């Protein structure tokens, strides 16, 4: 049922919502490239690792 | 441990952990002892084999090196069971990477016994897994001299006929291949009946493996006269096919007239494959058959195929085009060239294309008068892709023959492509003008094509005003900045004002296209206020384009 | 924010140019972008001069790439598809991918228009749901390029006086000013303005008449000539029944048909065909024929 | 991609403790 009250409390609340929404959502991006340039790190040093590993098979 | 370890890791759930565990064994057999690895992993990689069949086919290839890890050809007897339970397997380039190992692993007495045991094992598979058994224990024997000379025999006769139509197939296939390493009295018997099996080839794969062991026979084995004989009369659609399959090869070795003769015969479905064949044949005649004997055949065989066939026509016209001088290969090329000027598209497009060949036989400048009408016709027909076709193979003969042999009239054909409807024609035009300036150098460019265009750059059709802009944007990569900045850029902003929008991003199109081209000092002078002017206009698209000008060189 | 996603798009439409469509959440997306465009254009749309029109598609995708090719590229030349893109085709999902794609990237090179086959029941029925579902195993792209359809414009109005528009005219209408009165938002009612449009087609019996087809009516050569003079229109151009020629007079110049889907119907074999309006609204015709296959 | 590492890892490393046996 459409009122003036309603409409500012609706307005309010949304406004609220997208608000701490999007400051969820930057929190959730930043760890988001944080983790993947982990995992991405972790990639490479297991690149690395296997690298050396053959090297070693070789030395063997 | 070794085999317990490999047990394991061969017990992993993930196929790309196993396939490494695959990938090395050589890994077990230098930690074990090389008497150790006979005694202990030979036995392993016998009875516990079982994984993915492309992981079994790994095994046989990991396999296949181990000749001599296990200490050489006194104990090849221990690596022949395992190859035995991996010739019986039911995928084919399993059990035949196995026979492959065991021809590359067979003292060889030992080899010799476990090769009957193979025939033996041979003789319980009911299928191709017996020829297959049956060539390994061929090798296998031949290793020892081929002590198994009856045995190889014999089993190259049951494989005749044994109930088993794959490997009976098999044996009336390759009999040539599996006799081969049997002894030269079992090779002779076994050739025998594997004539023998030809005859008895009823199937219409029958009739292919039987043609295939006659054309073996007649390049490996009057006898050779009437084995050929007899495949002829095998070959006189289906099983005609088959036998016109090989045909090429039987007219590919006096030996051949009658080849010949059954080639032109069968030619006039197994028509086509007959056809497909003649054109090797014909490539092998005009290459080695006597003039004399040469004549009559090609002309009857011209007669016939005058009447895919006219790919095999031109084929044969570019194969016989190694006669010195015909005068009829010259009436059969005028021939071929009036049939290219009212018939299939491909009639033309071969011609064409081996005219290369006919200029190569003669010199096609003198016959240029000749195809030139034909030529004119193609470019002006109903279907587009003929005139797209004929455009693409334009820029070939002009470049070939000559600036001013084309300049007369071909010019006028290259403008009226580009004033054309179909889009593609248009297309096709721009890009072989590119190669013609290319072949024939910025002065003729400047002299012919240019002013042209230039001239094209003005008409009602906005799309025979872009067309111009892409002759421009294309002329630029090869006509030098200076011809470009002299009479193009001119032109290419007048044309930033028409009024189509079409035109006008397609102006800055071709403006960031050609900058690179220009001079820096040309660019900022003349360019750049065009290009601010451009990005001043109001449709979304001109902003687009003229802004990515902007942003990829000013 | 802005040449991101128009390099996005130039992707997608590089990627449909193969005949490889896209994930349902592109499709999603764009049906989106789509709508926010398609939601700016009046019942009734207007062109400027130079145009390309092209009309019964079809989901022919193989048959669109031949016409592309032989009426120019995207951006370089300005199209018209006046409906009837997906049904009886294998391609139909591609076929209006790569028309939704356009119209979205070029909006201003590319007007599209709707069709009898846009409506959620003809597509439910003739095949798109079932391409829908093969392709995608799912009904949210059938459910966006539906809702996609219900804004669709009904009409197209070239330089003030052609009028293009898929079926033909109906009696509920009587000038432009009604078409672009209407409420064009819905699905296709089963009877009102809206089911003729899309529905109606020329033929000989002057005046109104029953069509066959059953739904819409058959518009004779008198309505026809006095719709043209009320409304100033040179001439009226439509695209929904085959046509062998590849396009059709009828009435006396004042309706053309252009059927652009060749080989549509295999007992007749027909060619298809497109009309340019040139820079001085001269129309020209090309016909073509399906592509190699 | 990293279980696929780690997981070659370890059997590598378990053939080279299989050498070491
Ligand atoms: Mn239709």
């Amino acid at each position: 049922q459409y009122t003036i009250p309603g409409i500012l409390h609706y307005i309010q609340h949304e406004w609220a919502r997208f608000e701490m929404e999007r400051a969820h959502w930057e929190v959730e991006r930043a760890e988001l490239q944080a983790r993947i340039a982990f995992l991405q790190g972790e990639r490479k040093g297991q690149e690395n690792l296997k690298k050396d590993l053959v090297r070693r098979i070789k030395m063997l | 441990y070794p085999i317990a370890v490999l047990i394991d890791e061969l017990r992993n759930e993930d196929v790309q952990l196993r396939l490494n565990s695959i990938k090395k064994l050589s890994t077990i057999a230098l930690a074990l002892g090389v008497e150790r690895t006979r005694s202990e992993l030979l036995p392993f990689l016998t009875d516990t084999i079982y994984d993915e069949d492309e992981v079994l086919l790994a095994l046989a290839e990991q396999l296949g090196t181990f000749t001599t890890l296990v200490g050489g050809p006194e104990y090849v007897h221990c690596l022949l069971p395992p190859l035995e339970s991996l010739a019986t397997v039911e995928e084919t380039v399993v059990r035949d990477k196995a026979v492959e190992s065991l021809r590359a692993i067979s003292p060889s007495d030992l080899e010799a016994h476990f090769v009957p045991l193979v025939k033996r094992l041979a003789g319980g598979d009911w299928f191709t897994s017996r020829t297959s058994a049956c060539g390994l224990f061929s090798v296998c024997y031949p290793r020892v001299s081929s002590a198994v000379k009856a045995e190889l025999r014999q089993y190259f006769r049951n494989l005749c006929s044994d109930d088993t139509p794959m490997v009976r197939r098999a044996a009336a296939s390759k009999l040539g291949e599996f006799a081969k390493v049997l002894e030269l009295d079992n090779v002779k018997s076994e050739i025998i009946p594997m004539f023998s099996n030809l005859a008895s080839d009823e199937q219409d794969s029958v009739r292919l493996l039987a043609v295939e062991a006659c054309v073996n026979i007649a390049q490996l084995l009057d006898l050779e006269a009437l084995v050929m004989p007899t495949l002829r009369q095998a070959a006189e659609w289906r099983v005609r096919y088959m036998v016109a399959d090989k045909f090429t090869e039987l007219q590919k070795a006096i030996t051949k007239t009658d080849l010949v003769p059954a080639f032109q015969n069968l030619m006039k479905e197994v028509r086509a494959a007959a056809s497909h064949k003649v054109k090797e044949f014909c490539e092998n005649l005009s290459a080695d058959c006597r003039e004399n004997v040469i004549m009559s055949q090609i002309l009857p065989c011209i007669k016939e195929l005058v009447s895919v066939k006219s790919a095999l026509a031109s084929v044969i016209m570019g194969l016989s085009p190694i006669l010195g001088k015909d005068n009829t290969i010259e009436h059969l090329l005028p021939l071929f060239l009036a049939q290219l000027k009212d018939e299939c598209p491909e009639v033309r497009l071969n011609i064409i294309s081996n005219l290369d060949c006919v200029n190569e036989v003669i010199g096609i400048r003198q016959l240029s008068q000749s195809l030139l009408p034909a030529i004119v016709e193609l470019a002006e027909d109903a279907k587009w892709r003929v005139r797209l076709a004929i455009i693409e193979y334009m820029p070939l003969l002009a470049g070939q023959l000559g600036v001013e042999f084309f300049d007369e009239k071909l010019n006028s054909l290259c403008m009226a492509w580009l004033v054309d409807h179909v889009y593609a024609i248009r297309e096709a035009a721009t890009s072989n003008l590119k190669k013609l300036v290319e072949k024939f150098g910025k002065e003729w460019a400047h002299a012919t094509i240019i002013p042209k265009v230039l001239a094209m750059s003005g008409d009602p059709n906005y799309l025979h005003r872009m067309t111009t802009l892409f002759c421009i944007n294309v002329l630029s990569e090869v006509c030098g900045q200076d011809i470009t900045t002299k009479h193009m850029l001119p032109t290419v902003l007048r044309m930033a004002g028409d009024p189509v929008a079409n035109v006008r991003f397609n102006v800055a199109k071709s403006l960031q296209k050609i900058g690179p081209i220009l001079d820096n000092s040309t660019l900022q002078s003349e360019v750049k206020p065009i290009l601010e002017k451009l990005t001043q206009d109001q449709d979304v698209d001109v902003k687009y384009f003229a802004q990515e000008a902007l942003t990829v060189l000013s | 924010d802005e040449k991101v996603f128009t390099k996005e798009l130039d992707q997608w439409i590089e990627q449909l140019n193969e005949c490889k469509q896209l994930s349902e959440s592109q499709v999603k997306s764009l049906c989106e972008k789509a709508k926010e465009i398609l939601t700016k254009e009046s019942n009734v749309q207007e062109v400027r001069c130079p145009v390309t029109v092209c009309g019964d598609v079809h989901g022919q995708f193989h048959d669109l790439m031949e016409l592309f090719r032989i009426g120019g590229k995207s951006p370089d030349t300005n199209y018209l598809f006046m409906g009837d893109y997906v049904d009886r085709g294998y391609y139909s999902v591609e076929t209006v991918t790569l028309l939704v794609a356009l119209k979205v990237r070029y909006r201003e090179r590319i007007t599209i228009l709707r069709g009898n086959h846009e409506s959620r029941q003809i597509t439910q029925v003739y095949g798109f749901y079932d391409e829908c579902l093969r392709k995608y195993g799912n009904a949210n792209v059938w459910k966006y390029f539906t809702d996609l359809f219900d804004y669709l414009p009904l009409t197209a109005l070239v330089d003030g006086q052609i009028f293009c528009l898929h079926g033909g005219l109906s009696p509920s209408i009587d000038t432009l000013d009604h078409i672009r009165a209407l409420d064009r938002l819905q699905e296709v009612p089963h009877e009102g303005p809206m089911c003729d449009l899309l529905w109606s087609d020329p033929d000989d019996r002057g005046g109104w008449g029953i069509s066959p087809r059953g739904a819409g009516y058959t518009f004779g050569q008198d309505i026809s000539e006095t719709f043209n003079h009320a409304n100033g229109l040179t001439l009226v151009s439509r695209a929904h029944q085959l046509v062998m020629e590849g396009y059709n007079w009828c009435h006396d110049r004042n309706v053309v048909t252009i059927f652009s889907a060749p080989n549509y119907c295999y007992r007749c074999g027909n060619q298809a065909a497109i009309m340019e309006l040139d820079d001085t609204l001269k129309y020209s015709f090309l016909q073509f024929d399906p592509a190699p296959r | 991609e990293r279980k696929g590492q780690e997981n070659l890892k370890k059997d590598l490393v378990r053939r080279i403790k299989m050498l070491e046996y």
